[PDB]
This record gives C-alpha cells, structure tokens and sequence, in this order.
C-alpha cells in the first residue's frame, strides 16, 4: 500500500489551481460563503480529477475554439471535438464567476494577439453546449488564456466574486455533472483556501482548493484513501515549528479551525501526520 | 464525474445468448478503461472483462474468456458485454466499472475502479 | 535512501519548462546543433534547481517590473529586488533565443492588457544587469507573461531558432552564473526534447529538456542520485510494451539511442542505476 | 548555480579567536541553508555551524556550540563563523557550504548540501 504523501514544496513555490498564478497567501472563506463548487482544481486524495481539473498548469484557464464571428465553437486544448450534453466545459475552461473575463487570443501561424472580452451571465454563453459569444472576435481559430478580470457586466453595479462559479448552461437546459459542492464536515470547521493576486481594476485574491502542483503530485502518486481524514502540520521552515494542524478530506479539500489561518506565512509546508476520524477535533490555528 | 447506466438484463435460456450495454456519460475525455463485474449470491465481487476505453488492449477472466466479449459502441459512448453460451452459474449481477485515473494496462482489482454503476441481474435458467 | 522514481503520468498531460504550453511531441535537435544552454527546464535528478528555473509552472516565462518609459527595471516575479551581476535574469524570466518576443503586460489594480514588443539583441537588452528597454511601455508597474513569438528583427531575415537562449549580458560584460551547456555523451546518443506547439507568424516547436512537472517532482523527491544514470523504460499505456529505453543523467536530462515518430500518450518508468556508459538499445530494436 | 569564496585561516594561538567568512555569490535567491564544515586529516568532513539563510535559526555541532557562532553580513552576502576559545583539536579544512534545495531546519549531513567553498585552513597551536 503506497503511503499516502504530499509535495516537499513550500506554498510561495506553487501555483493556484483556478488560474496560473503564483501563491500568495493561506485564507478561509468570508462569513456568508459555507460552500463553494470550483470546477477546476478539484481532486481527490486518490488522484481523481473531477469538473474540469486537468493534470497540468498548462490547462488552467485556457479557451480553444473556432470563431464564425457570432460564436466561437469549443473543442479541447488539443483540438479534439468537445461534445455537447455531457459537462460543463471542455478540461481547462476558467471556472472564475462573479466577474468578466478579459481572455488573450492567440493564433497557430499567425501574429498578433486579440482580447476577447467575456460577459458569463446571458444565454449566449453556453459552454455545457461547446459554444459562447464571439463578442467582436473575428473569424479564425484561436487559443485563449485567462489574462485579467473586471466587474461583472450584470447585475450591473456589484463587486468581483470569485468564490462563485460561471453559470456552464443557459435558458436551454442546465449544465450537468458538474463536479459536487465542497462543504467542512467537522465541528467548528471552515473550508482552507490558496490565495493568487488576480491583475484588473481591483485587489483581486482568487481562491482555490488545492495548489496545482498538489494534484499533479496526487495524480501521481495515487495513494490509497485508507482512512476518513488525512490529520496534516504546517511546518515552518526556519524553526521546525507545527503552526496549526489541519485535516484534508477525501474529496480534496483541506479544512481548519480558525483562532488565524490568514495571517500564517505563506513559506510553509504541509506534512501528513496520520489518518484521523472525520470528527477529529482540530485545535484552532494558534491557539 | 462519470455516470454509469446499465441495462439488458433478464432471464435467459441455458445455452442462450444476452448482451448487456453500458451507456458513459459526463467526463468521458479522460476515461482509461471500461469494465464489467459480476456477483453472485454469497460470493465476492469477481472481475469478468475490461478494456482500454481508446486503444485495442482488451482481458478477460478465465472462466469466461471463450464465451463472453466486451466492446465499445463505433458511435456512441456505449460498451457493451457480449455473454455466449450462458450456464447456471453465470446467474449475477452484472455491474458497469469505469477507471479515469491513469494506469497501464487492464487491471482486475475491484478497489482501482472509480465509477460504478447499479448492476443488472442475469438469470440464466436451467 | 529514498528512491528514485518519475511521475506516473502520460507525457501528453505535461507541460513544457520553457513557456506555459502542452506537450505535443518528442524529438531530437537538428544537425547544426551540438549543444544547447537552455536556462529554464534546468533540474538535478536530486532535485537541484540551476539557471532561471522555478519549480512551478506560474513563475515560467514571464516577466515583472517598474518601466519608466525608457527602460523596464526587473524584479523577481513576486516583487522581489533582482540585484545585478549575479546571475542571468530573475527566476522564470524567459530564455528563448532566435526570436523576437512579444509578452502580454497586465497590472495588479489597473485594468487592460499591453503588448510588450522585445528585440533581445540590442545592447539595452541587459536582463544580467536588470534591465531591458521598455520599447514604448508606459511608465508603471506590469508582470507579463510570454504570448507568442517572432522572427528575430536581427539581424535582418534570419530564422526563428528557439535552440538559441537570448543574450543576457552586453558588449561590456558577459552574464554569469549560467545553467551550464548541455552535450550529447556519445556511443550513438542524442539529447530528448519535449516539443510544444508555440504561437506566432510560424510553425515554432519550442523545445525542453524536461517537463515541468517533471521538475516540481524531483525537487519534491530529492531522491539521493546513487548512480552514474538512470535506465528508464518508455511504457505505452495500452499494451504496457516498452517503447524505447533511455537514459537519464544526473545533470537532469534523457537520451537515447535511434523518437520523433514516439507516441506522446506514453509513461516514463525507472527501470534501475546503470553505468555513464551503458549502451542503449536502438529505440524500437 | 551558487559559487561560494572562503577566507580568514591562518595560524592561532590556544585560547585565541578567528573569524572566517564566505562570500556568496550567483543564484542566492533560493538559498535556504548556509553552513561551516571541517575536514582534519585522515577524518572525514563534519559538521561544524549553520543557519537559516534568511531565517533567524541558527545551530552549532555540540563540541563548538558554545564557542562558535555563525551568522550573516545585514550589508554583503556573506557568512561569518567567529571561533572562541580555540583548542588544538579544532586544526582542520574549514569549508563554507549551501543549500538550495527546500528542507525543514538545518541539516548537519554532508550530502545534504548543494554547493561547496574551496576551504580555507585554520592551524591552532600552543
Ligand atoms: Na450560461
Ligand atoms: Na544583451
């Protein structure tokens, strides 16, 4: 049975899952946000990719498509054909809602690049379906990266939201298997979320679950759930120091209890200790 | 996530012939390998047959190697299972397994298997 | 002593060290090419890092700094001051040679995206000193990140040759502390290269030594290297038939003896601790 | 790649003190550990002083833990060991040595480390 690890990295090393960005710091979700149901850094302790989590940082966040300058019809990052009816997006797609995108477009043998400005709320954004707006791009095919975000577009007025997700589906019919909603199952517990400065008009932190660089390593290693909770330390460096124990859960996702958590530095890692209960009562971090 | 949903059960004459189908849906892209499992009524879930999803490799257990066939549909995402010269003690349920994690080869472990569908029942009649 | 492994991923699920792209493809250098010196890609099989080499695919190819309009003053991505001469450029900064870059420039706080046009020639091209010129960006505060690439505007109708690393130093002084040049060891073999697909007015393959994930795994392991080369086997993952046996050197790259026509769907497996010399069999035979 | 310079050996008298230093120069960024080592004659290599390069923590072998202390230049890159209280046992090879590679405290192995000075020679006599 292959023991059950996570990467020797320190977090300021890694990158966000949700878009390709350096780490900067460790956060819990505000008060009003219990859940969450990111579609892309989600992996089991396994190894098992779900939503629409590739294994690689070269996926995160990126459109590929053939624009007839009304939609752009989707395909996979290589260019396989991307069915209808079956997901919410092809592997890769952003996963960011609460916010316009602002994509850069680039081309196989051509020059140049093209921003391509992405509204998600109307119901010509039909990823689930292989097609969205082409809002201006002209015809061509194209590959695109997540470049920076703005206020969404509609309802007009409010903030950037990045704890939400895109709406994958439309009028038409809902998207489907979605990957499910992250909850802290223990006393006291909240969800553990990998900071990344965002660029556009704000201070933008996007949050993500799992560092990318954790789920290509899990993907890997493909250790064996043996237990209900996997009871981790953040260790620091310098001293050797235990700055608060955690526990991650089987479906990918690392929760505390908070004294905090914010306010711990982000040169740390994180050591497997033992496989607890999910009722494991976790000391707050600090205290 | 993966669904699963089987279906061509019954009762079926000794001798005769049934073919179950599995139809895959949702993150399909990435799936490795299709397989069917079978248990039977105080015995242990055994592996019958699997496939790699997009290539050629295909294994079968013994015990139904020159009888049963597994394959997936030209057209849709379908495998199906292909049982010849069914007997009494083919009499299961037949369970759909779907493995997206990568790995080489076929394997026959129940536990490397990460989507599962409900099963069928197969009774085979004497 | 903790032993050596490579992930158990497919190759075509990686990405390439150089700039943020799939792999598409293996493959060998051309005739005209003896060595190369790339400074991202760069890894220890004990998990070393050397030249410009993060360990995470955010930092790869990309630049930050404060232009005042007539240069760009680099710093480590994270804000970091980069102090000059030192070493080549700050981590991640790109190391594509033979061609004109063009990086997309954003800003934390500040909305819109900038083309940043950049001839690696010029003398104000001093990365090794932190600073390149800023060839019309404003004066601000940008990280950027490579978009697609160019013909090199010198000298005139030269060819895009990403074999090449850029010119970090100038005419006054040489960068130091280079990742040091790579060579083919000899008996037949030939360095392995990861190929992506990269943008531009071309059919540009960028080639690396090894994928980054590749990179973040051994830096992670730093399983003590205990012999002169690592024999590994190219594993299809339908059959499980072997592929190809190579080698890989402490130094942190692959050989073999022959590629170009390799699946990439394949897994890199170590098989055991081989001698320097070890005489490969011809991929395929 | 990180390029290390030693300096400061010579003779001393029992009982008298010596500062040697190390400049550290190239890839600096991601140096997590800089450390003393000595090599007497016919001994092998042994772990003398090191400490956190950018952090506070510091640690010393037993046998000069309370006569040796390391630490770092707040101006230049460079590494300091002030030797006290000096014994003819302490004539040795003192090498400077780094570590780039990420790692939780000190380590006091030889292998553990990435890169080495060229040695400077310290001879204490009575
Ligand atoms: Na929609
Ligand atoms: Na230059």
């Amino acid at each position: 049975t292959r023991p059950f690890t996570l990467p020797n990295l320190p977090l300021s090393s890694l990158s966000n899952s949700r878009a390709p960005l350096p780490i900067s710091s460790i956060g819990i979700s505000p008060d009003n946000v219990q859940s969450v149901q990111f579609q892309n850094g989600r992996c089991t302790l396994d190894g098992r990719l779900v939503g629409t989590t590739p294994v690689s940082l070269s996926h995160v966040a990126k459109i590929r498509g053939t624009s007839n300058g009304t939609v752009i019809n989707l395909t996979e990052l290589d260019g396989t054909p991307f069915h209808p009816f079956e997901g919410p997006a092809p592997i890769g797609f952003p996963d960011l809602g609460g916010c316009d995108w602002h994509i850069n477009m680039t081309q196989f043998g051509h020059s140049s690049q093209t921003q391509y400005d992405v509204d998600t709320t109307p119901d010509t954004f039909v990823p689930h379906l292989g097609s969205i707006q082409a809002n201006g791009i002209g015809s061509g095919n194209y590959v695109g990266v997540l470049s920076w975000i703005s206020p969404p577009s509609h309802p007009s007025g409010s903030q950037v939201d990045l704890w939400k997700i895109p709406n994958y589906g439309s009028s038409i019919t809902e998207a489907t298997h979605l990957a499910p909603s992250v909850y802290p199952p223990g006393f006291g517990e909240v969800l553990v979320f990998f900071m990344s400065k965002m660029p556009g008009p704000g201070a933008y932190n996007l949050p993500c679950l799992l560092p990318q660089e954790y789920i290509s390593h899990l993907a890997s290693e493909q250790a064996p759930t043996v237990g209900e909770a996997a009871l981790l330390h953040y260790v620091d460096p310098d001293t050797g120091r235990n700055l608060g124990e955690f526990k991650a859960y089987p479906d990918g996702f690392l929760t505390c209890v908070p004294n905090g958590p914010q306010q711990l530095p982000i040169n740390g890692v994180f050591v497997f200790v033992s496989w607890v209960s999910r009722f494991y009562q976790l000391k707050p971090v600090g205290t | 996530q993966v669904q699963l949903q089987e279906s061509g059960g019954g009762l079926v004459m000794t001798g005769g012939s049934l073919r179950l189908s599995c139809a895959v849906s949702g993150r399909t892209i990435d799936v490795s390998v299709m397989a069917w499992f079978r248990q039977a009524p105080g015995k242990e879930r055994e592996f019958v047959s699997g496939m790699r999803w997009s290539g050629m490799t295909t294994y079968s257990a013994d015990s139904v190697k020159d009888r049963f066939t597994i394959s997936r549909d030209k057209t849709k995402n379908t495998v199906y299972l292909q049982m010849n010269s069914l007997k009494p003690e083919d009499t299961a349920v037949y369970y759909c397994a779907a493995r997206s994690r990568f790995i080489v080869g076929v394997p026959q472990a129940r536990d490397l298997y990460d989507y599962w569908g409900q099963g069928t029942q197969v009774t085979v009649s004497s």
